[PDB]
């Protein structure tokens, strides 16, 4: 999971 | 806004999709190329051909479950093709390159288009 | 083998998914939580959840085009989900981490439910 | 395009  | 996101969720989504192809799971079409059949979803045809994208928006075609393709249309090229909309990979080689291509235009593929001119292009 | 793979395939082609679901294009299913109804494709459910993968392929609710969901199920939890399956993104907030990861876990969406195991671990 |  990321920051997009 | 403040979001978080998946970065394999788009490539685990395709892999599943392909995954129902091999297994001819809700697949709602036909596409016939000459002597050769193809079953496939319509959705992911649309998401990647402009050609299907306008074929299955039209009022009529939507509800068809064969398409026939133009007989100048190569079936290996269409195969590669294919497997390229389910998976990302292209199949690119010298011995199919040009049907390849030639598909493709047809097909309205434009990044598939796009990388088939530098390959020819590199080669001359 | 020998292909060439376009990295952003699968993103597009998710992306071009999202815009049929937003018009309505070839939404086969509804699926109902309570008073709300949801239109989605079939197989864009069955890639994302093991729950919707279950049903549909089941020989007699294949063919449904509704599916009514536990009571227990919150409405907007199911939106926020159905919008991470089209799109990557995930709208996790403190107001709605519960509903979302009780949602997920009904679902059989496992990524989102360890994220959500995590935000929840952080804030305790 | 990548060589993957
Ligand atoms: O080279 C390409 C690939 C492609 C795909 C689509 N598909 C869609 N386009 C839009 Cl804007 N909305 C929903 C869908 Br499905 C249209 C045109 C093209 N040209
Ligand atoms: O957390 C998750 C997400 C998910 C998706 C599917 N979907 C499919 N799985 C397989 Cl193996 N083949 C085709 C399809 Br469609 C099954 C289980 C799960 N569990
Ligand atoms: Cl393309
Ligand atoms: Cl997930």
């Amino acid at each position: 999971w990321v920051i997009p | 806004d403040s979001c978080i996101q998946f970065t394999r969720h788009a490539s685990d989504v395709l892999l599943n999709l392909n995954r129902l192809r091999s297994r001819d799971i809700l697949t709602d079409v036909v596409i016939v190329v000459s002597r050769e059949q193809f079953r496939a979803h319509k959705t992911v045809l649309m998401a990647c051909s402009g050609l299907f994208y306008s074929i299955f928006t039209d009022q009529l075609k939507c509800n068809l479950s064969v398409i026939n393709l133009d007989p100048e249309i190569n079936p290996e090229g269409f195969c590669i093709l294919l497997d390229f909309m389910y998976t990302s990979r292209l199949n690119l080689r010298e011995g199919n390159i040009m049907a390849v291509m030639a598909t493709a235009m047809y097909l309205q593929m434009e990044h598939v288009v796009d990388t088939c001119r530098k390959f020819i292009k590199a080669s001359e």
